[PDB]
This record gives C-alpha cells, structure tokens and sequence, in this order.
C-alpha cells in the first residue's frame, strides 16, 4: 500500500491497524507542557536555597 | 440382559445419529461466522484477514 504522503500513512495493513490504535489514544494531542518562562521563574524561586 | 439376542440392537449401529447433518450444519456456521464480522473494505488487500 502506498497511500498519500503527507505526513502520517499507513503503508501496510498492520500500519493502518497501528495508525487506528494510535488514534484512538489520542496522542496526537499531547498535553501541554509548561511554558519555558513561566516554569523557569517559578523553578528559580523553589529551587534556591531559602534565605539566601 | 445379554441372554436374549431379540431384544439386541439390529442391525448394530456404530456410526453418527447423521455425520451429513451435522457436517453441512457446521459448514454454514464457520462460514457465517467468518464473513460475518465488518472488515475495512474499499481495496482487495485491506479486508484480508490472512496473508499469503
């Protein structure tokens, strides 16, 4: 099987069975990670060694 | 009572009730079965169950 080329495709019977159960599992939205900034002040403030 | 032949199984019967009945009866059901389930169907490799 040759299907269309753009992106993800399923080249075989088994491919389209994988690309069904990856589907499902909806890993095409992973969630979302936190922001660099937000995250890296917040991770300056709680890391640091108190009072210091 | 095996002292009276009279009463005794004749002709004597080893064989199934009907092998035949049976036999057609299971056949009906393997293939209901097998082509009952849906299978993704739009090109001749995509609804094979079994390879080569």
């Amino acid at each position: 099987q040759s299907g269309q080329d753009s992106g993800l495709t399923a080249k075989s019977q088994a491919q389209q069975a994988l690309n069904f159960i990856r589907y499902a599992s909806a890993q095409v939205t992973p969630p979302s990670l936190p922001k660099l900034s937000a995250y890296s002040e917040l991770w300056n403030q709680a890391t640091a060694k108190p009072n210091s | 009572d095996i002292t009276q032949s009279s009463k005794a199984p004749n002709p004597p019967y080893s064989q199934l009730f009907n092998s035949n009945v049976v036999q057609l009866v299971q056949n009906y059901a393997y293939n209901t079965f097998l082509g009952a389930i849906p299978v993704d169907a739009m090109s001749q490799s995509l609804m094979n169950f079994v390879t080569d």
